[PDB]
């Protein structure tokens, strides 16, 4: 399971 | 990649990681060409027996990544895409020739001892690398095993096979677009890309300048590993003028 | 241009653990 990325790039 | 190792730090710095933005998992594979260019197979991105067509705004593209599945703060770069180029003579129907495509970057990447781009080969250097018995490099966070996933990076060096060999291990209508790679069974050693390594580079270090040049992009196989069985990769060389084109004109 | 030169190896002489694999494959 990936963790989530910054909001910026969505 | 299958019975490869983990990977050096820095190791592969043209790695790309395309990624599906929702739900959030690994596409495929890629390679870095240029700071606003990113290299990977077609068929990655358009499969439409399996209704995959993928548009710029579904994925996003990792670079300078290690770990699988982390954030990898301060280290990978994560960047939007422009424009995706598919060749239009790629041949989804039968066989996959011609199994490439470009991915332009809206902005350019910045450089790093993480991020690097590979060189593509001109004739002369694939003359010389492209030789059966000589060894190549995959790498890619795709599967293990044929029928878990890695934390890391996986790396697996294969040597490049005869033509007829290769046509000889599989019904499928090999073309001069493709090459294949990997170990005979009698060879005893092994290694083979699999499912999410897709798109992904095949490199070699060339002796002459010491500079690693794309020779390969994983394009395909049957099943994983299996004795008998080859990789197969595209042709980068053969499918350069293409390549040329689009950067000049776009 | 630098391409295919990597800062953490080629770049300040380092090798990595397999590449000697490859140029021995090279004949
Ligand atoms: C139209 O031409 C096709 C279409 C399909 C459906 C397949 S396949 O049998 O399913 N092979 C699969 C693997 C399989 O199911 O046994 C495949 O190559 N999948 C690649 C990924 C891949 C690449 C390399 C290797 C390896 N070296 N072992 C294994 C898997 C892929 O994602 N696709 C997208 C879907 C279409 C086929 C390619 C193949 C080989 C060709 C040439």
């Amino acid at each position: 399971d990936f963790e989530e990325i910054p909001e910026e790039y969505l | 990649i299958v019975e490869g190792s983990d990977a050096e730090i820095g190791m592969s710095p043209w790695q790309v990681m395309l990624f599906r933005k929702s739900p959030q998992e690994l596409l495929c594979g890629a390679s870095l060409i240029s700071d606003r260019w990113v290299l990977t197979a077609a068929h990655c991105l358009l499969y439409p027996p399996w209704d995959k067509n993928f548009t710029e705004n579904d994925l996003l593209v990792r670079i300078g990544k290690h770990s699988r599945t982390r954030y990898e703060r301060n280290i990978e770069k994560i960047s939007m895409l422009e424009k995706i180029y598919i060749h239009p003579r790629y041949n989804w129907r039968e066989n996959l020739d011609r199994d490439i495509a470009l991915m332009k970057l809206k902005k350019p990447v910045a450089f790093s001892d993480y991020i690097h781009p590979v060189c593509l080969p001109d004739r002369e250097t694939a003359a010389s690398l492209l030789q059966a018995g000589y060894k190549g490099r995959v790498t890619g966070w795709g599967n293990l095993k044929e029928t878990g996933q890695p934390s890391v990076l996986q790396v697996v060096n294969l040597p490049i096979v005869e033509r007829p060999v290769c046509k000889d291990s599989t019904r499928i209508r090999i073309t001069d677009n493709m090459f294949c790679a990997g170990y005979k069974p009698d060879e005893g050693k092994r290694g083979d890309a699999c499912e999410g390594d897709s798109g992904g580079p095949f490199v070699m270090k060339s002796p002459f300048n010491n500079r690693w040049y794309q020779m390969g992009i994983v394009s395909w196989g049957e099943g994983c590993d299996r004795d008998g069985k080859y990789g197969f990769y595209t042709h980068v060389f053969r499918l350069k003028k293409w390549i040329q084109k689009v950067i000049d004109q776009f | 241009a630098d391409c295919g030169l990597r800062p953490l190896f080629e770049k300040k002489s380092l090798e990595d653990k397999t590449e000697r694999e490859l140029l021995e494959s090279y004949i």
